[PDB]
């Protein structure tokens, strides 16, 4: 992260596509280096068989400046999380913050 | 003329890591020659051990991702290049770890090898998340002198590899900070005599009366080498 | 050393060079060592260090 | 408002710190500025140029 | 392999003058340049032992601004005339010399009596010029052994001492190769001294002094 920066970064980092965010708010149920599983608040479920969510991050692949985007977990496991929220730390973010 | 020689006083040590070290007696101006050439000498060269080659059960090649573990396997080698480990009687020793169950994997969780002890034994290096995870590696520990990259090993190698070797590129040097200071010193009927305080942290593998007395072997090599000057 | 354009030297001392020969050759009214003697240069220098 | 930040932490008001020198040993007469600047890597590596 | 380095095989001692020398070394470990350099600089400029002139007065004035018929130059100049005066003293720890000479001319450091064990070491050293033949020149000077270079400030008319017998040092670090390894310290040092001594000798006291200084910690 930058030490000092505008009040901007949050939004610059969240509103692209580099970050994967929460859906729906709940609770973490499994994360590996892999993938992230989650599972819905019943105040958020449509009662026709919601269940949980899925979350695929993309590991070490190409870029089209021959760069290597990555995706990392930032959340711990049996942590509550909620609807709109960061979950995946993609390339040169940082908690949701951009930081290059 | 007539001058007087240093001595060693007083080695305290505010935690497992720094110490500060003071030598009482000294003439006029060798306070700052002695505190810069003994600075410069413990911060370049000191013998270190750190760790070289890692090879973990079920990985080919690293920028993978074994399953169970929270990190990658890039991130277990930039953790374990930050292990201290004290060898007693040998060069290389190949440490092993084996861990199951839910939980941070610590370094304390290294089979006991014995004469190789550990300083620090609440290192992290990864956070297995699952009943059916289990790491299981082994970690080659090489004793060094200065700071040696990865690929200069690779090209001196040239000849063989399996796939499943990992290289880490080796950090060995224990200090990390050295300030000195030049105090009035008291010794009687005197007023012009100074004394040195070397305060150093280390990363907890060297003690620091060794420290200073090999850096001074060092320095007495090099003039040894100016005294029979042709 | 001249420039083909004009008699001018094109190995001026460039800002770096210009600002440490600037600090060097000052004078401040009231120093360490004010109005002392000396033997020649490589004394002065003796002085310096 | 940097001022009193700088007031909190123990650091000196005018951001000048007394630097020494690692070969001499002696000390930068005038003070200096030290600080932490973010920074950035730009992709002109020289492992495309040379 | 790890306590071991490497220690240097030279190159040569070019020397200029009787008392200029220049010494290079060749190779030392990336970053012992600095360090002997400084330390040798350092030593040889703060703390030798030496013998050199403290005090002088003369028989007809006791002042400093002030001046005396006969003289081309000064008391200001001839205070600067016998600052440069070297010599070597034998054993004792300081001693009283006299100087008298009537004449025209210039007064050189071969008129100074001889005092036993008293030695000049250059006796065409120019102290002052006399130019009538009425005048005459007389003064005690006192040589005395010291420990380096005393300002007048923190010092009959007192003289600056210059005790250390060197004039200059200035030492560099260029780059040296061993065909595999990159970048190996070459130093060169460049060095001036006074005459009391020729300059191959200061280095090896010097280097003596720091190795009797590291002398209790050695000891392994």
């Amino acid at each position: 992260k930058p030490l000092v920066g505008t009040g901007m970064e949050r939004a610059v980092a969240v509103d692209s596509g580099v970050t994967a965010v929460a859906k729906r708010g709940g609770v973490v149920q499994y994360v590996d280096a892999s993938r992230i599983v989650i599972k819905v608040n019943e105040d958020e479920m449509y009662p026709g068989e919601a269940g949980i969510d899925i979350y695929n991050l993309t590991k070490y692949t190409r870029s089209n400046q021959n760069t290597c985007i990555n995706q990392m977990p930032c959340v711990s496991l049996g942590e509550p999380v909620e609807r709109g929220d960061v979950l995946a730390d993609g390339p040169s973010t940082d908690l949701g913050e951009l930081a290059l | 003329t007539e001058f007087l020689k240093p001595r060693l006083v007083d080695i305290e040590q505010v935690s497992s890591t720094h110490a500060k070290v003071t030598l009482e007696p000294l003439e006029r101006g060798f306070g700052h020659t002695l505190g810069n050439a003994l600075r410069r000498i413990l911060l370049s060269s000191m013998p270190g051990c750190a760790v070289t080659e890692v090879e973990i059960d079920g990985v080919l090649h690293e920028y993978s991702t074994k399953e169970g573990v929270q990190e990658d396997i890039l991130e277990i080698l930039l953790n374990l290049k930050g292990l201290a480990v004290r060898v007693q009687g040998k060069d290389e020793v190949i440490l092993t770890l084996n861990k199951s169950g839910i939980g941070p994997v610590t370094a304390a969780d290294i089979t006991h090898d014995g004469d190789v002890e550990i300083v620090k034994p609440q290192h992290v290096i990864c956070h297995l998340t699952d009943e059916n995870a289990s790491i299981s590696m082994r970690i080659k520990v090489q004793r060094g002198r200065g700071y040696v990259p990865a690929s200069t090993r690779i090209h001196s190698e040239e000849d063989e590899r399996p796939i499943g070797r990992l290289l880490v590129d080796a950090c060995y040097s224990p200090v990390e900070r050295i300030a000195y200071n030049v105090e009035a010193a008291r010794v009687e009927q005197r007023t012009d005599l100074d004394k040195l305080v070397i305060e150093m942290e280390t990363n907890g593998t060297i003690d620091p009366e060794e420290a200073i007395r090999r850096a001074a072997t060092i320095l007495a090599e090099q003039l040894e080498a100016f005294v029979d000057l042709r | 050393i001249l420039s083909p354009a004009n008699g001018e030297p094109i190995i001026v001392p460039s800002q770096d060079v210009v600002l440490g020969l600037y600090y060097m050759t000052r004078d401040c009214v009231n120093a360490k060592g004010e109005g002392m003697v000396l033997t020649g240069p490589k004394e002065a220098e003796r002085l310096y260090r | 408002e940097i001022k009193e930040l700088l007031k909190l932490g123990d650091l000196p008001t005018s951001g000048q710190i007394r630097l020494y020198d690692g070969r001499t040993g002696e000390q930068f007469e005038r003070p200096v500025t030290v600080g932490y600047m973010y920074m950035l890597k730009l992709n002109h590596l020289v492992d495309d140029k040379m």
